[PDB]
RNA sequence: CCUCGGCCGAUCGAAAGGGAGUCGGGUUCAGAUCCCCGAAUCCGGAGUGGCGGAGAUGGGCGCCGCGAGGCGUCCAGUGCGGUAACGCGACCGAUCCCGGAGAAGCCGGCGGGAGCCUCGGGGAGAGUUCUCUUUUCUUUGUGAAGGGCAGGGCGCCCUGGAAUGGGUUCGCCCCGAGAGAGGGGCCCGUGCCUUGGAAAGCGUCGCGGUUCCGGCGGCGUCCGGUGAGCUCUCGCUGGCCCUUGAAAAUCCGGGGGAGAGGGUGUAAAUCUCGCGCCGGGCCGUACCCAUAUCCGCAGCAGGUCUCCAAGGUGAACAGCCUCUGGCAUGUUGGAACAAUGUAGGUAAGGGAAGUCGGCAAGCCGGAUCCGUAACUUCGGGAUAAGGAUUGGCUCUAAGGGCUGGGCGGCCGGCGCCUAGCAGCCGACUUAGAACUGGUGCGGACCAGGGGAAUCCGACUGUUUAAUUAAAACAAAGCAUC
RNA sequence: UCUGGUGGAGGUCCGUAGCGGUCCUGACGUGCAAAUCGGUCGUCCGACCUGGGUAUAGGGGCGAAAGACUAAUCGAACCA
């Protein structure tokens, strides 16, 4: 009854334009459980990273479109919406890809 | 379209000289055997894969068989 | 209108076929006096007897 | 909101231009032209206000492609008279015939004795 | 609700007081439901002028224009019974 | 040749009346419920039976057969079930007769269903991110025809016998001519599931060949809640009428029983049952449908019959702003901002002194709470007249629905829901209060000035299309011939 | 008899669409128009508005009556 959602940042980190560690702290700080930011909702939601693959797990109702809202805000803050887009490559994962010609 | 709930009735419909083709479709939950006749398309819904493979072997000879893959 | 009889349609067919310009070789015929089709009918300008 | 158009050349809201809304497998809303509502037979008695039971309420010309059982009730005067008035005519026929025999016997006995 | 206008309050001031008074009597009788003499139920309404219907026994009777029984009808029925009885006895 | 036999008379008359039967997906530069794909359906024909099923295959007397089951004879059989309402797949039948459907007004009020709008979440894509917003926008299917189940309706049936009258609607209305209660029956079923059906359509992410392959592939097309909401439609029940709101083709049911069938075969006549075979000819179909395809001499501010109808404000299909869709300002542009004009405003102090005349303009205007005269045909006059309030914000009180009542059950005294308690769910208002702004608040939009009298016509209605809308005409009532 | 509800009548009132056409004697008046335009107005469940089909033809028709209308023509149309 737990929800596992993942985020792929392989391409941006290979190019060096993205910091995976900076993403962890952004999602750790600017994330809400029951409308309150910080503290990860008393530890109910957790974030892990492994090789630029940020996984978010929770047991309370948690929607991955909320994460797409958060990653878009991260990209805009870092001036990356002009080269990167967030695409659902699976049922439970998003992936950061470039714009083709 | 008519829904047939018996295998014995399906074999009778398939062996009709009116019958033209048997179309087998595989879904996530069932397999549907469809026999096209002059007036109605007779569909048989089978939820067991073991019985589904048996029906393919017992289909009458000569009748066209198409797999909707 | 779209709803029309066979008699009316055949009448409109004939007026359509006779609304053509004069052929060019007619001017070259010996003793020719026709310079243009003086019976040309435009749909917006002149209406049919029907 | 998607707006609709007539599928036929009749542009007037007549009794034969009635339509309903149907959603297609193409996720479009279209007009479907509906048949008129049929009425079940009214009893031949002339006093019962309600319709007959057991008979399909369809338009008259469709009535000829139904089976006979859908058009009648298994009883004398089945699909033409109600049960209540069929009962009354059985009793009315019997009781009047009984009175006629009584009257004939009474007039025959009176004639013989007078 | 009203002092005297009764059922002809629907006409307001639009006709004379005397004309509204005359039609008041007729409109009460033409819309009243009478007791049916055949079934005993008080359901004898008026279909049209001279036509009276009972909604329980489904009997239609020819009556008066606004009242179920006209006085001329009652006198004639009683007179015909007298003339018939004189013929018989 | 007998028998039957009323045409109660030819024929014409509706592309809005009646009138069997088709709907999804794709396809064009322009066609399409018409072409292709798919799934259906009506009518007509089938003689020389197209195949099944039904009719229709029982009983008695014996004999043999261990007995089952067979041999002979005789007699049935134009189906069957339910107390009933009626039901089942068919379930013979002519002249003749009866009936039904086609086939009925307008208005009101309720209820059911659908479409649309709305609200809470979950996906996919997009917009914004200067700060916030877990946000804002889009999208989130299942045709006809069958089968099943909800749901709606019923003056349909059976038991039974009601006053201490009861049942019940928003209103009514119903009952010893049979209420309430219980149990059934029928009709409609445009709703849901299902066959059709996901293979197709749409969304999104990729991979191909080449101008097109309905290319190929992955994932999805989800779960709920509301309502006097609007529209359509199906019902129920009322009101009005000195107004009672088509006809005929066509189809069906019933009454009767003239006839037909076969003698016990594995049979007959017959069959409105299931499937199978063949056909459906003729004409119309493009497009405009109007501030540019029609009429007005024209691309003419005129005229010309309909259908569908989103968000916000608000009583509203009012006016004002917006979305889907559409457009280019209405047969030209540039510059300037004179007089006179057309259209729209404002004005100190007076306040009709103007003028034939308050013409024109202006005042009033919504809603809530108070308060309303003379006169009167007692209905009205009446929004008479006159007065107060109206914003924003933060609260308070009241107004409802469902479920429950001493691993899973239950044979049980052992429990007692009873000043209606607990939990869960939910929308729209009303009233009161505090605070607050340069007293501003129906802030735009929408939106009656009023009173005292005289003349005429009673009122509503009508009239000189293109100078007269009136006191003229009509009208109900009265009277006369 | 009075009171509070319910109910939803009416050639009922305000007022949209529709139908009509008061006043400005406004605009225009070689017009957009051989009768139109704007504001303001009357009515808006009824003696209501409207399409198609039908019937009545010129000393005739039709007229809730103005000598009105009868194809821009009416105190007897138009055509020869
Ligand atoms: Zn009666």
């Amino acid at each position: 009854q737990v929800l596992k959602f993942t985020l792929d940042c392989t391409h941006p980190v290979e190019d060096g334009i993205m910091d995976a560690a900076n993403f962890e702290q952004f999602l750790q700080e600017r994330i809400k459980v029951n409308g309150k930011a910080g503290n990860l909702g008393g530890g109910v939601v957790t974030i892990e990273r492994s090789k630029s693959k940020i996984t978010v797990t929770s047991e309370v109702p948690f929607s991955k479109r909320y994460l797409k809202y958060l990653t878009k805000k991260y990209l805009k803050k870092n001036n990356l919406r002009d080269w990167l887009r967030v695409v659902a490559n699976s049922k439970e994962s998003y992936e950061l890809r470039y714009f083709q010609i | 379209p008519r829904k047939i709930e018996e295998i014995k009735d399906f074999l009778l419909t398939a062996r009709r000289k009116d019958a033209k083709s048997v179309k087998i479709k595989k879904n996530k939950d069932n397999v549907k055997f469809k026999v096209r006749c002059s007036r109605y398309l007779y569909t048989l819904v089978i939820t067991d894969k073991e019985k589904a493979e048996k029906l393919k072997q017992s289909l009458p000879p000569g009748l066209a068989v198409k797999d909707l893959k | 209108s779209s709803h029309k009889t066979f008699r009316i349609k055949r009448f409109l067919a004939k007026k359509q076929k006779q609304n053509r310009p004069i052929p060019q070789w007619i001017r070259m015929k010996t003793g020719n006096k026709i310079r243009y089709n003086s019976k040309r009918r435009h749909w917006r300008r002149t209406k049919l007897g029907l | 909101v998607q707006r609709l158009t007539y599928r036929r050349r009749l542009s007037y809201n007549t009794a034969s231009n009635k339509t309903r809304l149907s959603r297609t497998p193409g996720n479009r809303i279209v007009y479907l032209y509906t048949k008129k509502v049929g009425k079940a037979p009214k009893s031949a008695c002339g006093v019962c206000p309600g319709r007959l039971r057991g008979v399909r309420a369809v338009r008259p010309k469709v009535l000829m492609r139904l089976s006979k059982t859908q058009k009648h009730v298994s009883r004398a005067y089945g699909g033409s008279m109600c049960a209540k008035c069929v009962r009354d005519r059985i009793k009315r026929a019997f009781l009047i015939e009984e009175q006629k025999i009584v009257v004939k016997v009474l007039k025959a006995q009176a004639q013989s004795q007078k | 609700r009203t002092k005297k206008v009764g059922i002809v309050g629907k006409y307001g001031t639009r006709y004379g007081a005397s004309l509204r008074k005359m039609v008041k009597k007729i409109e009460i009788s033409q819309h009243a439901k009478y007791t049916c003499s055949f079934c005993g139920k008080t359901k004898m309404k008026r279909r049209a002028v001279g036509i009276w219907h009972c909604g329980s026994c489904m009997k239609t009777v020819a009556g008066g224009a606004w009242t179920y029984n006209t006085t001329s009808a009652v006198t004639v029925k009683s007179a015909i019974r007298r003339l018939k009885e004189l013929k018989d006895q």
